[PDB]
């Protein structure tokens, strides 16, 4: 099913994810659709950050969400 | 009481490790030093003791503390880290992850601490049985190289801290060839920024400068940066430079006994015009300086050319003729001769050490260079008001913005005066007591400095002040004793001479009773001025005796601030031991001399050392104020002067804070 | 045509390049839209041949530098090409705009100006160009109105204009890397909190991350003043409309977020929060706290320093 991404930049993604599917699965389609590394990436959804072990059956993430992916550059 | 309770009841408090370190972190937050080495300690024995989980819990804490608190936290919390992994390595690589957990926030944390935070982590992983542990090594290898790939200055900072204090650590086949690939990036990205370039060249020197670390790395960094400085401003010496300049562009100021006919001379203003890296010349010269006194142990035969050498500039010496043609050609002489003063002053550092005379006749013809220049950039200064360039008005510029000296220069405070009006000169005089006063004012009440300690510094002032200033006091009582500037300039060396003397002997680690030996030998020179003979008195006799020589200076005093200076100086030796009619005549006879102004600050301060000093402050405040009355009869200046219509309010705050009092 | 100005930038400068200009003379829109179409090499490799081949000491090389730079500005905006040859491109006009004199920026800023007035700005990276320019222009002190007022002069024509409201964000994206005074600062963060109403909800958080790290060089105070009071009364109007809670609590939620994980970079923009909702004196607290800034606040106590001042705020 559908969901969307929004980064700092505006930029909105749109990505086809099941809710069985866990979160860096997710993180990986964003690496081949985006480029971004997944240990940059730090998604938010609905004020609470995603832990990396839990799927979206967890978040109770449903149809046409929206995900906030933030760049956790460690240094800079 | 803590090292017994932690050693024997360890299995007891084992079951209290949280309310430990609660107590631990309670202690922290707060000031009073005696109780933040409690906090510490308590940590340190709670790390050393206990079991593996309390040992995280410990790591926790202290990061807890640097990532969240203050700067004396974080200092705390730091200081802690590197005395567990100076202890414990094998027990810090378990938490090791933790410890990466910093390196989220160097955002927030102060660049000393930044240095103090990248050498914990760097001799974190760089012990020789954690190598099976690489992963933080590639970690921070890829960390600094991500710091150090940033446009912005903030990161490029933290990369270049991060690079020199890694290679340091690392550096004590294979670790000369991975030293050299970081040297050679870390050169390489901050090639193109002078206010980078110039950072790390201060790092790399400091760090050459203060550590001992494997002198193959040393040879080889030592052949790249002597090829890179002598191409880098070292040209021939041909009279006719290369650049389009509307200036009478000379080589001026060489010492002219060396041969005029050689090599070596210096580029400098031609690459200051293509600027507009001649930034960058005092450090890289501080850094090659630093590489062969490392090598050949302290043996400068491949430099001492060097200080021989004229420099390519403009004719700088009238700032009077060019007036009101202010332009850029105004900020180009100011900078131009900022940066003869910062390669002088460099120059100086360098070849301060070395012991042959003409060597040393060199260095003084520096120094009156040295001298001659600041007068020339002070006119400068006074003419150009606000055009200052900014490169890393007198008072801001005389701390910050030159080089600062070592401690060793002062070893040219051996030679005598040579006064030019009465028949090392006066204001070169002034120019090093200036300097060693500003560094014992912040010392005991500047980088290079703070990285010795203040007892190192006291300890080498000791040597280097005592029994060849007393030479200089001696000249300047048979001066003062017995054509306006030459004053000026003798009363400010008297004052700063003064100065320095009060500040060693007010040195508040004279109550402990280690550094009361090195006292003693103060005294020593101070009672062996006057007549020796009597060797191994009582402490109390070196008092009087010390007390009787520094008296009789009193006459000779040709302004307010030395009396001042004076009286505190006795007060504070005299502290040590009836002594207060002595200390309360000598005020009276200042407060009654005609001083030919005064800051309302001085005479307030001479005021309350002279009242809580009398017998009686009743009769002593009746005095004056049968005083105050003929103020208004008599002068439309009294029978007790300094005390003008200006300086009734200064006496009467005194004498009503007094009573109260 | 590409193999005859290679040629040309290899052996000497300007004594052939400067000809090759005036004699073409034609049209720079067909030359660049249709070889990176074959091959998207040859056009990185001809712009270090016509910029090294135009400096800015002669007139008709800055004009032909000022055609360069707006056909190349039209067409990373107009074609949808390639992201490699688009930011090979955007690093060459980033590598190439450190030497330029006065009145040619102020033209091109111009042109910028007037792109974020109308025109399709379906990429943000044709507007990258807006921040390092606004760097150049404050170095010369000079008249070209001195680089200073002409600066502010634009960043006025910027703020006081309607933001195109699908790259709002983006515009905000440019401010964080210009310098600023405190005026520019603060009408910015003005413009940007009255640009919150006019927009879909969920676009707000990121917006708010751009404010947060360009309230780290200015003022916190109004930021924070016209976030909490914007959603308090979006509160009030959610409150007095049940009298919308599974997106608007979403959005309260994620700038919260947002907004503690900033702090945790910036303790500053902390002890600011903690001073602005102070109780203090009793008149105070009949208008400060709210349903969404006693949120931020519990949330501020996840912080470690924060955890006692803000627990003792909302106890007295």
């Amino acid at each position: 099913m559908q969901i969307f991404v929004k980064t700092l930049t505006g930029k909105t993604i749109t990505l086809e994810v099941e809710p069985s599917d866990t979160i860096e699965n997710v993180k990986a389609k964003i690496q081949d659709k985006e480029g971004i590394p997944p240990d940059q990436q730090r998604l938010i959804f609905a004020g609470k950050q995603l832990e990396d072990g839990r799927t979206l059956s967890d978040y109770n993430i449903q149809k046409e969400s929206t995900l906030h992916l933030v760049l956790r550059l460690r240094g800079g | 009481l803590l090292q017994s309770t932690f050693s024997v009841h360890y299995l007891v408090l084992k079951d209290m490790c949280s309310s430990i370190l609660s107590l631990a972190q309670s202690l922290l937050h707060s000031l009073d030093q005696s109780i933040i080495s409690f906090g510490s300690l308590l940590y340190k024995y709670a790390f050393k003791f206990f079991d593996t989980y309390c040992q995280q819990e410990v790591v926790g804490a202290l990061v807890t503390h640097i990532c969240s608190g203050n700067e004396a936290e974080v200092d705390t919390a730091l200081d802690v880290l590197l005395e567990l992994v100076v202890l414990n390595p094998s027990a810090m690589m378990m938490n090791a992850v933790f410890v990466k957990g910093i390196l989220d926030y160097l955002d927030n944390i102060s660049p000393q601490q930044i240095r103090k935070l990248f050498y914990v982590l760097s001799t974190l992983a760089f012990s020789k049985q954690n190598e099976a542990s690489s992963h933080i090594q590639d970690d921070m290898h890829l960390v600094i190289r991500k710091q150090l790939s940033s446009t912005v200055f903030k990161y490029k900072l933290i990369g270049i801290i991060g690079a020199v204090t890694m290679a340091g650590i690392m550096a004590a086949d294979e670790q000369c060839t991975q030293v050299t690939s970081l040297l050679q990036l870390v050169h390489s990205c901050s090639e193109q920024s002078p206010q980078a370039s110039a950072l790390y060249y201060d790092e790399f020197a400091n760090l050459i400068q203060h550590e001992k670390l494997d002198p193959k790395a040393l040879e080889w960094v030592g052949q790249t940066i002597c090829n890179d400085f002598q191409d880098a401003f070292v040209v021939d010496s041909c009279v006719v430079p290369e650049g389009d300049f509307p200036f009478p562009v000379k080589a001026l100021y060489g010492l002219e006994e060396y041969d005029t006919q050689n090599g070596i001379a210096i580029n400098l203003l031609p690459l200051l015009f293509s600027q507009d890296s001649p930034l960058c010349l005092a450090p890289y010269f501080r850094l090659l300086r630093l590489c062969v006194e490392r090598q050949h142990n302290g043996n400068l035969e491949e430099i001492d050319g060097l200080l021989d050498c004229p420099i390519f500039l403009t004719d700088l010496e009238p700032g009077e003729k060019l007036e009101s043609m202010s332009a850029k050609e105004r900020s180009f002489m100011c900078s131009l001769i900022f940066l003869t003063l910062n390669w002088f002053r460099e120059i100086v550092n360098a070849f301060c050490q070395e012991t042959s005379p003409e060597m040393k006749g060199k260095v003084l013809t520096r120094l009156k260079h040295i001298v001659e220049l600041q007068i020339i950039l002070e006119k400068y200064l006074a003419v150009t008001p606000d055009y200052v360039p900014p490169l890393g008005l007198l008072l801001h510029n005389s701390h910050a913005f030159f080089r600062e000296l070592d401690i060793e220069v002062f070893s040219i405070l051996h030679c005598g005066l040579v006064t030019k009006f009465i028949l090392l000169g006066p204001p070169e005089l002034l120019f090093l007591l200036e300097d060693l006063s500003q560094k014992l004012e912040s010392m005991l009440t500047f980088s290079h400095l703070q990285q010795r300690s203040a007892q190192e510094i006291v300890h080498c002032v000791f040597q280097l002040l005592t029994p060849m200033c007393n030479h200089l006091e001696n000249i300047h009582n048979y001066f003062q004793c017995l054509k306006v500037q030459e004053y000026h300039i003798m009363s400010s060396c008297y004052q700063r001479l003064l100065q320095i003397f009060h500040g060693l002997f007010a040195w508040s680690g004279f109550s402990q009773p280690e550094n009361q030996n090195l006292l003693y030998s103060a005294l020593h020179v101070l009672s062996s001025r006057l007549k020796q003979g009597e060797h191994s008195q009582p402490l109390e006799e070196l008092l009087s005796q010390s007390v009787h020589y520094l008296q009789n200076f009193h006459q000779s005093i040709p302004s307010f601030q030395c009396a001042l200076y004076l009286i505190r100086l006795l007060m504070v030796i005299l502290e040590k031991s009836q002594n207060k009619e002595k200390i309360a005549s000598l005020a009276r006879q200042f407060l009654c001399r005609v001083w030919p102004n005064i800051s309302n600050d001085q005479l307030h301060a001479l005021l309350c050392i002279y009242l809580e000093h009398t017998e009686s402050i009743l009769k002593a405040i009746e005095e004056i104020a049968g005083v105050g009355v003929p103020e208004l009869i008599n002068s439309p200046s009294s029978t007790f002067p300094t005390l003008t219509r200006h300086t009734f309010v200064v006496f009467f705050r005194v004498m009503m804070a007094e009573l109260e009092k | 045509m590409d193999q005859k100005i290679l040629s040309l930038a290899a052996e000497k400068t300007a004594d052939k390049l400067q000809e090759f200009l005036q004699t073409l003379r034609e049209g720079d829109l067909t030359n660049l839209l249709q070889n990176q179409a074959v091959k998207g090499k040859v056009a990185g490799a001809l712009l270090r041949a016509i910029f090294k081949g135009s400096p800015c000491s002669e007139e008709a090389g800055t004009l032909r530098r000022r055609k360069i730079y707006t056909c190349c500005i039209q067409l990373v905006e107009s074609g949808d090409l390639q992201k490699e040859i688009v930011s090979e491109i955007i690093g060459l006009l980033m590598l190439e705009a450190h030497h330029f004199p006065g009145p040619l920026l102020v033209e091109l800023a111009n042109e910028f100006i007037s792109a974020v007035r109308e025109g399709s700005l379906v990429n943000g990276k044709s507007l990258e160009l807006l921040p390092i320019i606004l760097t150049v222009l404050a170095t010369k002190k000079e008249n070209l109105l001195s680089g200073e007022e002409c600066k502010k002069q634009l960043i006025n024509t910027l703020c006081s204009g309607r933001w195109d409201q699908q790259y709002v964000i983006q515009l905000t994206s440019m401010f964080k890397d210009v310098p600023l005074t405190a005026e520019e600062v603060e009408f910015v963060v003005e413009k940007a909190l009255s640009m919150f109403s006019k927009m879909n909800l969920q676009e707000i958080p990121p917006l708010v991350y751009q404010l947060l790290v360009l309230s780290s060089k200015g003022s916190r105070k109004s930021v924070l003043e016209g976030i909490i009071a914007f959603f308090s009364a979006l509160d009030k109007q959610h409150n007095e409309e049940q009298s919308p809670s599974g997106e608007l609590r979403h959005v309260e939620g994620t700038i919260i977020l947002h907004i503690v994980f900033a702090i945790k970079l910036d303790y500053e923009l902390g002890r600011e929060l903690v001073k602005h909702l102070k109780v203090g004196q009793q008149g105070d607290s009949n208008n400060n706290l709210s349903p969404f800034s006693i949120a931020l606040l519990l949330s501020v106590t996840r912080i470690q320093r924060f955890q006692d001042q803000v627990l003792d705020l909302l106890k007295t």
